RNA sequence: GGUUGCGGCCAUAUCUACCAGAAAGCACCGUUUCCCGUCCGAUCAACUGUAGUUAAGCUGGUAAGAGCCUGACCGAGUAGUGUAGUGGGUGACCAUACGCGAAACUCAGGUGCUGCAAUCU
RNA sequence: GAGAACAGAAAUCUCCAGUAGAACAAAAGGGUAAAAGCCCCCUUGAUUUUGAUUUUCAGUGUGAAUACAAACCAUGAAAGU
RNA sequence: AAGCUCGUAUCAGUUUUAUGAGGUAAAGCGAAUGAUUAGAGGUUCCGGGGUCGAAAUGACCUUGACCUAUUCUCAAACUUUAAAUAUGUAAGAAGUCCUUGUUACUUAAUUGAACGUGGACAUUUGAAUGAAGAGCUUUUAGUGGGCCAUUUUUGGUAAGC
C-alpha cells in the first residue's frame, strides 16, 4: 500500500469530487483546519505569514495533516499555544484513484483524497503578534520541508487574516467603522439602511474618541 | 379610525374526525346534518399510519362550513356550553380562533339513540369587510397592514362582545 | 336520500410516504400524562 | 451503450434563459413572414411541437412555404463533399427575423436616395462602402497637455 | 412579521407579465384569440371585448398590432341614457342594447349598413347572420370575455346576442343563452324575449310592489322619481332599440374645461420627486437627528 | 396631467415598512326574484347605484432599503486564449512577439416608458 | 408557522407565507403556475386517403417525429386545439 | 480517362461591415443545487442532560438543533455572468420603387399573397483580395491494417501503452 505522491503529484485528471456519482470513498486524514487561539481577534494578531505554492500540483490530504502537526507542535513547544492562529487554506476534495486481466476494465476504485493547489495559492496562513516572526517562519519552514514542491514564506502585510493593509486597518479602526465579531470583524458600509447602521455602529455615529 | 373596518365573522367550520369508516362516520354525518341544517362533506385520508389505523384514500373525517346568522347562533351555543371562557392559546396569531366540545348533547338536539356521541371542533375565522380583494378572481391582491386581524384585535373584540373572559397569558 | 360528497384534495403527491415532519425522534417527552 | 436521439446533447441548448421562463410573447406571435424572407432559427424550449433538430440551432435560411402555424425554411447543410438543401417545417416561436436583412433594406433605401440626389445635382455617386482607410496627417496641441513620463513599476508582492 | 424574503429569492424571482401581475388578462386566452393563420399575413383578428364593472358595461372592437391593440369601435352603458335607458345601466337589457349599439356603430363606420339590417323584429330566437349572396360577407368578430365565468345566463352572452342581432357574424352556440333547458336541449323563445326586453326586472318590480313597500322603495327610488310604471319597461326598451337603429353614431360630451386646463389645474396634487442633493440633505438631517447613542 | 377598457416591451415595473389621494372612474359595498353555481349567494350567477366608505384594492411618494437596470480609463489590459520560436526549465510550468479579451469586486446614476379609445375640476 | 375535543411528531379542519424547493406512469435531462400539475364535464384525432419533410443516412430501409391538404368527427360560447 | 455546354455578371479551406447562435477556458459560492472550516448573536416556545425549594405545562444553565449576519475551500455529470479560436447568413440586375392584370387562395372590402405587363435606376450594378477558367456528365482503377509530431484530451503509476 501507500503509493508515492510522486505518482500522484501532477494535476492530470479533471477534478473528481465526492458526489452522487462517486460514493463509498474513504474520509480524509485531516479533520481539524484551525489551530491555536482560534477565538482571538484581529486586534490581537496583526502580522500575517503565508506559506504559498509555486507549482501547479496536488497536495495529499495526509501531507496536509503531517505538516499541520509538525508546525503546530513546534509553535506550541516554542512560543506557547495562544501565541498564534494557524489556518490551512486548502481542502482535499479531489478523490484519487487506484487500479489494483490487464487494462480491461481499468477504471479504478477510490484510493484517497487530495487538494489541487495552483501557483500563487496560499496553503498555510498564520496570524500572530509582531515579536513571533522568527518562530512562525521556522514552523512554516518545517511545513515546507514536509510538503512536496517549492513553496514560499511571505510576510503578508495585512492586519490579520482579512484584507486592508496595516495603515488602512488603523484608519478604519480609529474611525470606528470596524466592529469586533467572533474571530473576525464587521464593517460599516455607506449603502445599508440608516436605522440598522445606527444600531449596529454607534461609535461612528457618535462623537466618541 | 373605524368607519367600516370593525370586524365580521367569515365562516364557522364544524369538524368531526371519527378516525374510521362506516357506521360511525355516517352517524357523524347525520349529527352534522341535524345540527347545521346543511349537507356535510366527508374528508379523506392523505397517507397510511400504522399506529392510527388509517389507510390512504379512506374517508376519515367530516366537516361543515356555515356562514352568517346560522354561524353566529352555532357559535353562541358553543360558547354557552363552553361557559364563555376560552384559553388564550385558543386565539391563534392570525386572529382566527376555535375550541372543542365533547358530548354534543349539551347543545341542541336530544340523543337520538341510533346515532351516538360525537365531540366536534368549532373553528371560526373573522375578517374585516373587504376580503373579496384576496378571494376574487380578476385583479387579486393582499390586504394591507391596517387589516388582517391580529390576536390583540380579536381578543379586544371578544371581550367587548359576548361578556367573555380569558386566561393567564 | 343520503347524498354523499367527497373533499377534492388540492395535493399533488401520490406516494404513500409520511412527510419529514413525522420524525418519531422529534417528540415532546414529559408531555402531561393523564393522572 | 451509445445513443443518438433527437435531443441528445441538448441540455443547455434547450434550456430557457435565466428569468425568462414561462409564456412566449405576442410580438413573436404577431410578426409576419412572407415567402422569400430570411430568418434565423433558435429553438424555444417551451413549445415542444414543431421544434427543430439541434443542428439547425442558430442557423439562417430562406422561408419558402407559409402555412397555418408554421413556416418552411430552406437550410444548406454540409454533409460529405456537397451542400444539401433541407426543408424544415418550424413554428413561428422557433423562427425569428434577421437584423442583417432589415439593415440591408435600410441600406438599399439609403443608396437609392443618394443616387437620386447625385443624379439631381449631377455629381458622381460614391455609393459602395469603403473599408477603414488608415489615418490622415494630424496636429496635436501640447498647450494644456504636457506629456507625463511613465516608468515601469518595481515588483511588490500584494499577498 | 419576520417573513421578509431573502435577497437570493428576490434575485432568482421571475416577475410575471404586467397584466398578469395586476390580474387583468389571461395570456393563454390572449394568445389563442389573436394568433392569426399565417397564410393571410395582414388580416387582423377582431375581438368583441366585453367587460363589466360595477356600474358600467364596456364593449369594444379591438384589433392587435405589435405596437399595441387599437380600437375600431367603442360603446358605453353610461352613453346608453342618451338613447333611452336612464336606469338599470348594468342589466341584461343594457347588455343587449350595448351589443346592438356596438354592432350598428361598427357597421355604420365600415359602410356595411345599407345591407345587413339585422332583425328589426326582435323575437328572442337564435339565428346566425347569413351571408348575402353576391355581396360582402358579414363582419367576423370573436367574443373576448376575459376572466368571467361562461355560465348560462351571463350578460356577456346578452351582449353576444345583441351583436348577433345587430348584424355582426359572431360564431356562437345556443347552449349559453337563458332558457336553454339542458333536459329538453332546446331554447325558450318566450323566456329569451322576456330577458331581452327586461322581463325579469318587471316581474321583480311587481313582486316587490305586491309584497314589501320598503324594499321596493329602497331599490327603486329613481324608478318612482321618474314615475316609470312597472309595465312600461318593454315600451322604453323597444323605443331604445329603434333609437339605436336610428342613430348609432358617437356624440362626444361637451368637453368643458379643456385638456390643457385638466393637465394644469385638475392634476397638481401629485407629489413631486426630489433629486440627489435633496436626498442627501434628508440623509444628513437624519444623521443629525439620530446623532448620539440614544 | 389622472382614471377606465384593451394592450406592447415584460422588475428602471418586483419585494418590505410607512404616509397621501380634491374631481371622475375603479373598488369595497346592499339583496336573493330569476338564469346559474356551490357542503356554504365566501368565489360564481342575477338585481339595484339606492343605505354608506376611501379602511382596504389601485395610484403616487419616502427609505444613506433588499432586488433589478445602465455606465466607468474601478478591478483589468488581469485571468484566459489563437499564432510563432533550435525560447527558458529535469519536469510541472513560465516568459516573450504579433492579436483578441472577460467575470467577480469597487464606484456613480436610475426605480417604468409608451400605443389606441372613452371619461374627469 | 400559528391554532382547533379525543389528537400526540404525525389522522381532519382553517388562516398566513410559499418562483415551483411538488407533480407530470417509468431512467436522466429539458419544459410547464389563472398550466403541461390536481379535481369535474363531454368524448374517442389512439379515425380514412395517399403524398412532402426532419433524425440516424449511402441523404436507402426500419422506427420515431414535424407541417399541411381532402374528408368525417370530438370539444368549447368562441378563437382555436 | 473520355469528354460536353459556355468561355457572358461565377466562385473562394481568406478578410472586413452588419447580424445571429453556442455554455468550453475563466469566474462565482456574504447567487440557486451539492460539498465544506471556524467562531458571533438570538429562539422566556425544555429537542436532550441537569441544577434550585421530591414539585412546577416555573426560573438559572450546559448542550444540540434551527435562524440571522459573517468566514475558509471547492465541483466532468453545479451555475447568475462569460471569453479567445472555430461557426450560420447577407453585401442587389434572379435587385429596388411607382401605376395596374390574373386567381376557384385570402379578406368586411378594389384588401392582401404569388406571378406578371409597362416605366425609372451608366466615367463606383452598390466591401476587400484572387480567378494559371466556370459548370456538368459518364465510366473505371486502387484503397477500405495505418503511423508520427505541436496543441486540447480520456483510461492508466507510467509506457516507444
Ligand atoms: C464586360 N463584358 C465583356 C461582359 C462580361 C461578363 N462577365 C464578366 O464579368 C467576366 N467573368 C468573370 C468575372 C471573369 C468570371 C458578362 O457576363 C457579360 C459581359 C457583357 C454583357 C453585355 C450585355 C449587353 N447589354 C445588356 C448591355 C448586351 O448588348 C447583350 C445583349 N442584349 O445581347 C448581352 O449579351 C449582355 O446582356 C451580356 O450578356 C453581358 C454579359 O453577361
Ligand atoms: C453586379 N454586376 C457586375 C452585374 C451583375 C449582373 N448579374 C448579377 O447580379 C448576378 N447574376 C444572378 C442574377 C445572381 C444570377 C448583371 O447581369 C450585370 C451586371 C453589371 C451591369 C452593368 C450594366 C450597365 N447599366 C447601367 C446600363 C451598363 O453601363 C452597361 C452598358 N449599357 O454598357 C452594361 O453592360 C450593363 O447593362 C450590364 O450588362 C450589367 C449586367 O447585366
Ligand atoms: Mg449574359
Ligand atoms: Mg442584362
Amino acid at each position: 500500500a501507500r503509493r508515492p505522491a510522486r505518482c500522484y503529484r501532477y494535476q492530470k485528471n479533471k477534478p473528481y469530487p465526492k458526489s452522487r456519482y462517486n460514493r463509498a470513498v474513504p474520509d480524509s486524514k485531516i479533520r481539524i483546519y484551525d489551530l491555536g487561539k482560534k477565538k482571538a481577534t484581529v486586534d490581537e494578531f496583526p502580522l500575517c505569514v503565508h506559506l504559498v505554492s509555486n507549482e501547479l500540483e496536488q497536495l495529499s490530504s495526509e501531507a496536509l495533516e503531517a505538516a499541520r502537526i509538525c508546525a503546530n507542535k513546534y509553535m506550541t513547544t516554542v512560543s506557547g499555544r495562544d501565541a498564534f492562529h494557524l489556518r490551512v487554506r486548502v481542502h482535499p476534495f479531489h478523490v484519487l484513484r487506484i487500479n489494483k486481466q490487464g487494462m480491461r476494465g481499468a477504471w479504478g476504485k477510490p484510493h484517497g483524497l487530495a487538494a489541487r493547489v495552483d501557483i500563487g495559492q496560499i496553503i498555510f496562513s498564520v496570524r500572530t503578534k509582531d515579536s513571533n516572526k522568527d518562530v512562525v517562519v521556522e514552523g512554516l519552514r518545517r511545513a515546507r520541508y514536509k510538503f512536496p514542491g517549492q513553496q514560499k514564506i511571505i510576510l503578508s502585510k495585512k492586519w490579520g487574516f482579512t484584507n486592508l493593509d496595516r495603515p488602512e486597518y488603523l484608519k478604519k479602526r480609529e474611525a470606528g467603522e470596524v466592529k469586533d465579531d467572533g474571530a473576525f470583524v464587521k464593517f460599516l458600509s455607506k449603502k445599508g439602511s440608516l436605522e440598522n447602521n445606527i444600531r449596529e455602529f454607534p461609535e461612528y455615529f457618535a462623537a466618541q474618541a | 379610525q373605524n368607519p367600516m373596518r370593525d370586524l365580521k365573522i367569515e365562516k364557522l367550520v364544524l369538524n368531526i374526525s371519527v378516525g374510521e369508516s362506516g357506521d360511525r362516520l355516517t352517524r357523524a354525518s347525520k349529527v352534522l346534518e341535524q345540527l347545521s341544517g346543511q349537507t356535510p362533506v366527508q374528508s379523506k385520508a392523505r397517507y397510511t399510519v400504522r399506529t392510527f389505523g388509517i389507510r390512504r384514500n379512506e374517508k376519515i373525517a367530516v366537516h361543515v362550513t356555515v356562514r352568517g346568522p346560522k354561524a353566529e347562533e352555532i357559535l353562541e351555543r358553543g360558547l354557552k356550553v363552553k361557559e364563555y371562557q376560552l384559553r388564550d392559546r385558543n386565539f391563534s396569531a392570525t386572529g382566527n380562533f376555535g375550541f372543542g366540545i365533547d358530548e354534543h348533547i349539551d347543545l341542541g338536539i336530544k340523543y337520538d339513540p341510533s346515532i351516538g356521541i360525537f365531540g366536534m371542533d368549532f373553528y371560526v375565522v373573522m375578517n374585516r369587510p373587504g376580503a373579496r380583494v384576496t378571494r376574487r378572481k380578476r385583479c387579486k391582491g393582499t390586504v394591507g397592514n391596517s387589516h388582517k386581524t391580529t390576536k390583540e384585535d380579536t381578543v379586544s373584540w371578544f371581550k367587548q362582545k359576548y361578556d367573555a373572559d380569558v386566561l393567564d397569558k | 336520500p343520503p347524498k354523499e360528497i367527497v373533499k377534492s384534495n388540492t395535493s399533488s403527491k401520490k406516494a404513500d410516504v409520511p412527510p419529514p415532519s413525522a420524525d418519531p425522534s422529534k417528540a415532546r417527552k414529559n408531555r402531561p400524562r393523564p393522572s | 451503450g451509445k445513443s443518438h436521439g433527437y435531443r441528445s446533447r441538448t441540455r443547455y441548448m434547450f434550456q430557457r434563459d435565466f428569468r425568462k421562463h414561462g409564456a412566449v410573447h405576442l410580438s413573436t406571435y404577431l410578426k409576419v413572414y412572407k415567402v422569400g424572407d430570411i430568418v434565423d432559427i433558435k429553438a424555444n424550449g417551451s413549445i415542444q411541437k414543431g421544434m427543430p433538430h439541434k443542428f439547425y440551432q442558430g442557423k439562417t435560411g430562406v422561408v419558402y412555404n407559409v402555412t397555418k402555424s408554421s413556416v418552411g425554411v430552406i437550410i444548406n447543410k454540409m454533409v460529405g463533399n456537397r451542400y444539401l438543401e433541407k426543408r424544415l417545417n418550424l413554428r413561428v416561436e422557433h423562427i425569428k427575423h434577421s437584423k442583417c436583412r432589415q439593415e440591408f433594406l435600410e441600406r438599399v433605401k439609403a443608396n437609392a436616395a443618394k443616387r437620386a440626389e447625385a443624379k439631381a445635382q449631377g455629381v458622381a455617386v460614391q455609393l459602395k462602402r469603403q473599408p477603414a482607410q488608415p489615418r490622415e496627417s494630424r496636429i496635436v496641441s501640447t498647450e494644456g497637455n504636457v506629456p507625463q513620463t511613465l516608468a515601469p513599476v518595481p515588483y511588490e508582492t500584494f499577498i | 412579521q419576520k417573513d421578509a424574503k431573502s435577497s437570493a429569492y428576490s434575485s432568482r424571482f421571475q416577475t410575471p407579465f404586467r397584466r398578469r401581475r395586476e390580474g387583468k388578462t389571461d395570456y393563454y386566452q390572449r394568445k389563442r384569440l389573436v394568433t392569426q393563420h399565417k397564410a393571410k399575413y395582414n388580416t387582423p383578428k377582431y375581438r368583441l371585448v366585453v367587460r363589466f364593472t360595477n356600474k358600467d358595461i364596456i364593449c369594444q372592437i379591438i384589433s392587435s398590432t405589435i405596437t399595441g391593440d387599437v380600437v375600431l369601435a367603442a360603446a358605453y352603458s353610461h352613453e346608453l341614457p342618451r338613447y333611452g335607458i336612464t336606469h338599470g345601466l348594468t342589466n341584461w337589457a343594457a347588455a343587449y342594447a350595448t351589443g346592438l349599439l356596438i354592432a350598428r356603430r361598427t357597421l355604420q363606420k365600415l359602410g356595411l349598413d345599407e345591407t345587413y339590417k339585422g332583425v328589426e323584429e326582435v323575437e328572442g330566437e337564435y339565428e346566425l347572420t347569413e351571408a348575402v349572396e353576391d355581396g360582402p360577407r358579414p363582419f367576423k368578430v370573436f367574443l373576448d370575455i376575459g376572466l368571467q365565468r361562461t355560465t348560462t345566463g351571463a350578460r356577456v352572452f346578452g351582449a353576444l346576442k345583441g351583436a348577433s342581432d345587430g348584424g355582426l357574424y359572431v360564431p356562437h352556440s345556443e347552449n349559453r343563452f337563458p332558457g336553454w333547458d339542458f333536459e329538453t336541449e332546446e331554447i325558450d323563445p318566450e323566456l329569451l324575449r322576456s330577458y331581452i326586453f327586461g322581463g325579469h326586472v318587471s316581474q321583480y318590480m311587481e313582486e316587490l310592489a305586491d309584497d314589501d313597500e320598503e324594499r321596493f322603495s329602497e331599490l327603486f327610488k329613481g324608478y318612482l322619481a321618474d314615475d316609470i310604471d312597472a309595465d312600461s319597461l318593454e315600451d322604453i326598451y323597444t323605443s331604445a332599440h329603434e333609437a339605436i337603429r336610428a342613430d348609432p353614431a358617437f356624440k362626444p360630451t361637451e368637453k368643458k374645461f379643456t385638456k390643457e386646463q385638466y393637465a394644469a389645474e385638475s392634476k397638481k396634487y401629485r407629489q413631486t420627486k426630489l433629486s440627489k442633493e435633496e436626498r442627501a440633505a434628508r440623509v444628513a438631517a437624519k444623521i443629525a437627528a439620530l446623532a448620539g447613542q440614544q
